[PDB]
């Protein structure tokens, strides 16, 4: 698909998020399991160690 | 109108669309001036 | 629609897409090459 179907009404709207909020979202994700456990995930975080 | 109501509630909606209208004409044709008129308007065809 | 300009080889006489549609013309007179792309148009929404 390249542009045939974009010329026959045919249109694709761009998804809500882009790729680099959601590698974000990711970076968030990691950075909460490696230095917090799973605390972050019911409320307010704690700090321990690995 | 789309709606169909009087008070649009909130957020995003889709009309319709939008296309632009062609301008004028571009007629092509090849530069012939023989005529063809072999209909009789003598020979009494055949079988 | 739109007639531009595109160089492609076309021996071949005449016209051509997946849908068929024409994307190449040969010129009765002036042969050359032009193609067809469709009126600019799209969908529009009202954000109120
Ligand atoms: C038809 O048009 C072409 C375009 O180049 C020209 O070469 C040719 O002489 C024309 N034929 C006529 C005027 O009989």
């Amino acid at each position: 698909l390249i542009c045939a179907q974009k010329f026959n009404g045919l249109t694709v709207l761009p998804p809500l998020l882009t790729d680099e909020m959601i590698a974000q979202y990711t970076s968030a994700l990691l950075a909460g399991t490696i230095t917090s456990g799973w605390t972050f995930g019911a409320g307010p975080a704690l700090q321990i160690p690995f | 109108c789309t709606l169909k109501s009087f008070t649009v509630e909130k957020g995003i909606y889709q009309t319709s669309n939008f296309r632009v209208q062609p301008t004028e004409s571009i007629v092509r044709f090849p530069n012939i001036t023989n005529l063809c008129p072999f209909g009789e308007v003598a020979t009494r065809f055949a079988s | 629609g739109v007639l531009t300009e595109s160089n492609k080889k076309f021996l071949p006489f005449q016209q051509r897409d997946i849908a068929d549609t024409t994307d190449a013309v040969r010129d009765p007179q002036t042969l050359e090459i032009l193609d067809i792309t469709p009126c600019s148009f799209g969908g529009v929404s009202v954000i109120t």
